[PDB]
RNA sequence: UUUUUUUUUUUUUUUUU
RNA sequence: UAUUGUGUUAGCAUGGUUUCGAGAACA
RNA sequence: CGUAGCUGUAGAUGAAUGCUAAUUAUAGAGUAU
RNA sequence: UUCACCUAGCCAACACGAUCCGGUUGUUUGGGAACAAUUCCCUUCUAGAAGGGUAAUCUAUGUGCUAC
RNA sequence: UUUUUUUUUUUUUUU
RNA sequence: GGAAGCUGGAAGACGGAAUCGUUAUUAAGCGCCAGGUAGUCCUGGACACUGAAUCC
RNA sequence: UAGACUAGCGUUGGAGCACAUUGUUUCAUUCGAUAGUCCACGCUCAAUCUUACCAUAC
């Protein structure tokens, strides 16, 4: 049993009886949700703005189809936690079984480059 | 003596229809939906058109066609060895009836929309 | 034997039998019923209600 | 997750120590009063305002 | 509706009970209620609407994750804390993958309806040949006791 | 001589290793369902190597008053000798244990 | 006054080593060196407890 | 279900549920 | 007491160049200690290739039907070289590879000719690292917000059963 | 036909553990058997320390009451006994605070319970000549 | 309406692990009656619920070919009570738990 | 006698420089922490590419055939940000609650039953002690012919007894008693809203 | 029954650009 | 809520608990 | 519930059930003919 | 609960324990046998065709043969 | 039951 | 690892000799599940029906 | 006065587990010997862990 003669004569009780539609309530929720979660909402930002794999140097890197090479290969690799950032150099074909990691490893290769060059000649070249 | 359905003449594999009078086991359900694929595809409106070859009537009776039907039908009546006592298999018509009615497959007897039911 | 029969001595006493039927109502008596009707304006606790 | 954890005996190196210093403090604070009156205080000093 | 700006709704809050809580005596006497437990103590019943804030842009992935929300909230066996974490990590793994429009095309072409005579790709894969003795290969560069060479 | 004090088991490396896997699986229990959900939606069956070391099946029954991993029931959680000593010490009488019946 | 509880199984083991420490003959230098750091001090008087 | 006793039980059980399984050998 | 996995009893991805993992006359490793990964060592290479031109009419028809087709059949190659070894051409060439520190697994190998090409391209590859550093700052701001979390409801929460409401 | 003699046969061999009215018992015994040893080892030890210093024992208790409540509510003249110290031990069993008004521990507002100085009915009653484990501090000896 | 409710019935059940313990409860419950304000006290009906039992099996001394077995019987007891027209909730709920 | 012959430490060559310098591989003891969401996604991409490379199995093609069957019948999420409203929250918004204890919400008899566990202090909680159901007789409830049929159709014949003519509605989707009790009262009112149509 | 917080390759871990 | 090494020579002929094999219990 | 009773077939000289190009189910993984 | 009563008729790998011995006494990744003649054919490729080999002995248990 | 049915039986229960 | 379709010319009608024991709801047949904490036995544990004979 | 006799009835093949001869860098340390603490031993279940063994290295 509900008496409609009292709600019509008072505005305070009219609001309680009135049931706003879900559309009106949903509009306010969007604003509140964005304000609280200001530092969240985007997950994958390495979209085609820079095309994945590599963008600086592409094509004819390691495909053993012809003599000599043409260009190098450089790109970034996502860490296991998704917060760190490191470069990459190694690229065999798509899968990249071997990764050279950041320039920390590449620096040692240049230092050791002359050592191996003089050793391979006397290792098995003459036999 | 060796009747099918036991003392209570159980039937946990047949589905009744609201319209007309015709029933069939779940074995024929797979063949009916595959054969009437042209009507289903046109109702909604390549990867999507993958089962087109299976619509052939003669292909189903070949060695290749026999294996395709058996693959989809997993024989729900058969289960683990530990499913004994109160843990017994029930009628699987509940799932079959939903798919048969949602797909809007015509009945062989009379061309009608979803009219199937459990029975 | 007397040590094991201590429980029976208290039960036989008529003084303790009078206070057995006088205790506090468990909380899980009317609380479940209140939630059924869906009312958010009642408190079971007497001190908090006041 | 919670079903497999219920196995073996519990830890033994986390029992309460029998310290004499804590025994005296418990006895001293055992006879404390109960001046809560959370409900009575609210009603008190209110009837005069209505009058 | 104004009781909580972060949850604009008509009925969200209930009433608290007077049921005793805590341990009579243990190493956790001063525990009471947890940080997350206090929230449900003043609510009619828990829900799963807080998680739904951002969903994948892809239509296929949006429906797959959305359906799980309606079923998880009406299932017994999952804890309140686990429910939030289950869906929070699901939206992230889906966003780190190629769109479903491309996944189906690759799988459909690489998995035809009918098999072939050489589609297994596994040949001469005997058991008692490679990894069942015959004392042969050691995957090891530095070896003092060379067993392969000694024999 | 002196029957063991059944409240505190002796040292056992293998016994402690079994309990270690229980904690790892509980924390990773949520990740197990995510791996199955992604494959089911895409319609592809594949292995989950990460579940080998944190799988539920890695854990097996073990004797608390012991360290053997055989002859343990889910009701008593004890071996043949564990139940005999516990029952003969006068501890199951309160829990409704009448040895008169066969 | 402090009295740390210890495993009952460890109590009997402590006396076993101490009884034969200054009474019987113990062979091996490692046994004496390692045995002089677990049962030489009372559990309650130890500086660190696991 | 290795012997002819337990193995035949499965076929007979399905016969009472509204299915027909060939019987014949084993 | 059967095996755990059956994948170990199968040949994985082709390495292009076949090198004998167990060394016989290998030198001593140097450096590569702090990193503890991808050690450098010298070995002997052996290149191998197949050119299906000299095959007979009987076997060439079946071989091409499996290689140049919609999908691979029988790995797109014939069985062991029982009779095709005549057309097989292989040239010995010294090469090197890398191995894991603890795992001790082969990663890949490079030809001697390709090794010299890397030295000549040092100036070209060194300058390419500068371009990556430019985008380091730009990607930091976008990759930091890659963590979806539920909206916090508690707000240092109230006790809003009925009272308080005038307190609000 | 014996009906009462065959009672419980159905729920002995044709019932599941998770589909029956039988409740587990190992859970309760886990926390009960361990607490028995705690009261035995720490029981006599606590009483010995309390009785170590007969006189001057009430001075420490009297001074402590002047810091918590300030005013000594239990103050009495020199011609009246103050209190009697009872050797108590802490509770180790993680009991649940049930709403039972007739319970003996649900209304516990402290983490200490009294200990019986003498018992005539030992709870761990053996069924034979076997002794209780962990009740032999001194190692054994052989004739040799 | 909450004020329009009334306790129609209150089925009280017991679960005892010993014969002597169950007998003590019956005597205690009877003593609590015949003491209320109304002329006739609430007299609930009796309804036994059988006596479930359980007994696992184990092989029996180790290093044997399973020549003998030892069983461990674990009996149980149950009891159920019925109530009708419980006008006084305090004089019934308190008596049952006490 | 046996299992005692020790061996000298033969690992002393200068070549073995990369030893005892870094922590061993990941151990099972350190696996207590959970896997971050970045690593779980990486494994999916690595495995999907390997299977298509040619690593096929006899039991792999059968799984794909079953998935394609559900596509034709229309039981897939395949389409040729969003902020939705959960069904639970929608019911809360649309609910006419009573204004105080003296107001009757429903207009028909109903019985509420729930099991409450009482006893000595148990170290662990007893499960299966949070059930709540409501029963009502259809004959007593006055309704039209069309409305009466719909009541039994929505709930089905399982929740209806043909002997006495009563309908029992049970709801248990929460562990707590208070949470479950309130849930039953919300769905009950919603059922009557749709029945009368 | 309610649809959007920002975003550059054929080279989506298969192509001689 | 994990926490005091060894799943190794040495048990019938010196062993604590348990038990298989043979024999006995009457006035 | 099984051999039922009852009742059709061949009142079996020929009813042995293992071998396997191939699928059903559990499982993270049981694969190749 | 014959907790009884003799043992030329027991395990040191369930556990405690007399004496000798002390394997960074643990852990990461793997293995732990019984079954080879390769996708065999100038007749063929986006609707089915031709070849698969260790015969050495015991104990305890399911399953089969019976009428001219 | 001359407008009645249209049929084999189990290992806890009408307290 | 378990089960199923199809296919079917695996090795057996030998011996009335001999060795393992049953104190009758015994023996001989047939049918069902409870536990073994995913599947996973012809053994062990456990219930029910038909149920003959002899000088023991 | 048991076994001995009088009824019924399971076997000299093909198959599952296990002991043993012959293989093994590892094929699980073993009980008991002839009426049995001998063959699913403390295998009331071994496809990873259960697993003690060998290889490899921290």
């Amino acid at each position: 049993e509900e008496d409609d003669s009292v709600y019509r004569q008072f505005a305070c009780m009219r609001r309680v009886r009135e049931e706003p539609r879900l559309r009106t309530a949903l509009e306010s929720f969007k604003v509140a949700s964005k304000n609280a979660t200001k530092t969240r909402g985007r997950a994958w930002s390495v979209y085609e703005g820079w095309p994945p794999r590599s963008r600086v140097r592409v094509g004819d890197e390691y495909s053993k189809v012809g003599p000599l090479q043409r260009r190098a290969f450089v790109f970034n690799r996502v860490d296991g936690t998704g917060r760190r950032r490191e470069p990459t150099l190694a690229f065999c074909c798509g899968n990249k079984p071997v990764l050279l990691l950041s320039e920390a490893e590449f620096e040692a290769l240049v230092k050791k480059l002359p050592w191996i060059k003089h050793e391979m000649a006397e290792f098995k070249k003459l036999l | 003596a060796r009747r099918v359905g036991g003392i209570g003449r159980r039937c946990f594999l047949t589905l009744h229809c609201s319209a007309c009078s015709f029933f069939f086991q779940t074995s024929d359900a797979i063949k009916l939906i595959l054969t009437q694929q042209h009507h289903i595809l046109r109702k909604k409106g390549a990867s999507k058109f993958s089962l087109l070859p299976l619509a052939d009537a003669s292909l189903l009776l070949k060695r290749r066609g026999a294996l395709v039907l058996r693959s989809l039908h997993g024989d729900p009546l058969v289960g683990s060895r530990r499913q004994r006592g109160e843990f017994a298999p029930q009628a699987p018509t509940a799932e079959m009836a939903k798919m048969l009615n949602k797909s809007c497959v015509p009945c062989p007897r009379c061309k009608r929309e979803g009219r199937w039911e459990e029975g | 034997l007397d040590e094991t029969l201590t429980d029976t001595l208290l039960d036989r006493r008529a003084d303790l039998q009078r206070l057995r039927s006088k205790a506090r109502l468990p909380p899980e008596v009317l609380e479940p019923l209140a939630a059924f009707v869906g009312i958010t304006r009642f408190s079971f606790d007497r001190r908090a209600r006041l | 997750g919670r079903q497999m954890m219920k196995w073996y005996w519990p830890s033994k190196y986390m029992l309460q120590d029998v310290q004499m210093a804590q025994y005296f403090q418990m006895q001293a604070m055992r006879f404390a009063p109960r001046p809560a009156h959370v409900s009575l205080t609210t009603l008190s000093a209110t009837m005069e305002q209505c009058w | 509706d104004a009781l909580h700006p972060h949850h604009p709704f008509r009925n969200h809050f209930g009433f608290e009970s007077s049921v005793p809580y805590g341990v009579v005596g243990s190493i956790s006497m001063g525990k009471g209620r947890k940080k997350i437990e206090k929230e449900l103590a003043r609510l009619r019943y828990p829900t799963l609407q807080r998680v739904a804030h951002s969903l994948p842009k892809d239509l296929k992935y949006r429906e797959s994750v959305a359906h799980a929300i309606r079923v998880l909230e009406r299932s017994r066996g999952w804890d309140f804390e686990s429910k939030v974490k289950a869906v929070n990590a699901l939206v992230e793994v889906w966003n780190r993958l190629a769109p479903g429009r491309t996944y189906e095309k690759i799988l459909n072409h690489a998995f035809p309806v009918f098999r072939g005579r050489g589609m297994v790709k596994k040949t001469r894969s005997r058991a008692a040949v490679f990894n069942k003795g015959l004392k042969y290969i050691r995957s090891l560069t530095t070896q003092k006791p060379l067993h392969a060479r000694l024999q | 001589l002196n029957p063991p004090p059944i409240a505190f088991p002796s040292f056992n490396r293998r016994c402690q290793k079994d309990w270690l896997a229980r904690r790892a699986f509980a924390e990773n229990e949520v990740n197990g369902r995510i791996y199955k959900n992604v494959y089911q939606n895409l319609g592809f069956k594949g292995p989950i190597p990460i579940l080998n070391k944190v799988g539920q099946y890695r854990i097996r029954m073990r004797c608390i008053s012991g360290g053997y991993s055989r002859g343990i029931f889910r009701f008593t959680r004890m071996a043949r000798m564990g139940m005999l000593q516990l029952a003969r010490e006068g501890w199951l009488k309160k829990y409704g244990y009448r040895p008169g019946l066969f | 006054a402090k009295h740390r509880f210890f495993d009952p199984l460890f109590r009997r083991r402590r006396l076993s080593f101490l009884d034969r420490f200054a009474r019987e003959r113990i062979k091996g230098e490692k046994a004496r060196q390692l045995g002089a750091q677990l049962y030489v001090k009372h559990p309650d008087q130890k500086p660190v407890w696991p | 279900c290795m012997n002819k006793k337990n193995r035949l039980a499965l076929r007979k059980r399905r016969r009472r549920m509204g299915e027909r399984v060939s019987l014949r050998y084993r | 007491t059967r095996g755990f996995r059956w994948d170990l009893c199968q040949r994985g991805r082709r390495r292009w160049v076949h090198i004998n993992y167990p060394p016989r006359n290998r030198s001593t490793v140097q450096m590569l200690d702090e990193s503890h990964e991808k050690l450098v060592f010298v070995c002997n290479g052996y290149i191998d290739r197949l050119d299906p031109r000299l095959l007979p009419e009987r076997l060439r028809k079946r071989l091409e039907r499996n290689r140049k087709a919609a999908l691979t059949r029988f790995d797109g190659k014939l069985p062991w070289g029982q009779a095709v070894e005549s057309a097989i051409k292989r040239i010995h060439t010294p090469c090197l590879a890398f191995a894991q520190a603890h795992s001790h697994h082969l990663l890949e190998a490079f030809s001697m000719a390709e090794v010299l090409e890397i030295e000549k391209l040092i100036p070209e590859i060194r300058e390419a690292f500068k371009a990556s550093k430019a985008k380091l700052a730009e990607q930091e701001a976008q990759d930091k917000f890659t963590r979806h979390v539920s909206v916090d409801l508690v707000d240092l929460k109230e006790d809003p059963v009925s009272f308080p409401f005038t307190l609000k | 036909a014996f009906r009462y003699r065959r009672e419980g046969q159905f729920t002995k061999f044709r019932v599941h553990f998770d589909r029956s009215g039988f409740r587990p018992y190992i859970d309760e015994l886990k926390w009960e058997i361990m607490d028995w040893h705690y009261k035995r080892a720490m029981g006599p030890q606590m009483k010995k320390t309390l009785m170590s210093y007969q006189e001057g024992s009430e001075k420490l208790q009297y001074m402590h009451d002047l810091i918590a409540l300030g005013t000594a509510k239990a103050k009495f003249p020199h011609a009246t006994k103050r209190f009697f110290f009872v050797p108590a031990l802490p509770v180790t069993i993680p009991y649940r605070r049930s709403s039972n008004p007739f319970c003996l521990l649900s209304a516990n507002k402290t983490g200490w319970l009294q200990w019986s100085p003498k018992q005539r009915v030992p709870f761990p009653q053996p069924l034979g000549k076997r002794k209780v484990g962990g009740t032999d501090p001194q190692p054994p000896v052989f004739p040799k | 309406a909450l004020s329009a409710y009334s306790l129609r019935s209150l089925i009280v059940t017991y679960n005892s692990r010993n014969r002597s313990s169950m007998n003590a409860t019956i005597e205690n419950l009877k003593n609590a009656l015949r003491w209320t304000s109304p002329s006739e006290s609430s007299s609930p009906s009796s309804a036994p619920s059988s006596a479930p039992s359980s007994a696992p099996s184990s092989s029996w001394s180790p290093f044997k070919y399973k020549y003998a077995l030892r069983h461990y019987v674990f009996e149980d007891h149950r009891y159920a009570f019925a109530f009708y027209d419980v006008n006084s909730v305090q004089e019934v709920v308190s008596a049952a738990l006490g | 006698k046996k299992k005692r012959g020790k061996k000298e430490k033969v690992i002393l060559n200068a070549e073995q420089v990369a030893t005892k310098t870094r922590l061993p591989p990941i151990r099972l003891e350190d696996r207590i922490t959970p896997e971050p969401p970045a690593t779980v996604a990486r494994n999916i991409r690595s495995q999907i590419s390997r299977a298509v490379a040619g690593w096929k199995t006899k039991r792999m093609f059968t799984y794909r055939n079953k998935y394609r069957l559900r596509r034709l019948v229309g039981m897939t999420h395949d389409i040729d940000g969003r902020t939705f409203v959960t069904p639970l929250t929608k019911l809360q918004h649309q609910a006419a609650l009573p204004r105080s204890p003296l107001h009757a919400r429903f207009d028909f008899p109903h019985t509420v039953h729930y099991d409450v566990f009482w006893g000595p202090p148990q170290v662990e909680e007893e499960p299966n002690k949070s059930g709540c159901w409501v029963s009502f007789r259809v004959a007593d409830l006055k309704l039209s012919d069309s409305q009466e049929q719909r009541l039994l159709d929505i709930l089905g014949p399982e929740r209806y007894d043909e002997q006495t003519g009563v309908v029992c509605l049970e709801a248990d989707v929460f562990p707590q008693l208070n949470h479950n009790a309130a849930y039953l009262g919300d769905i009950l009112q919603q059922l009557m809203r749709e029945v009368k149509k």
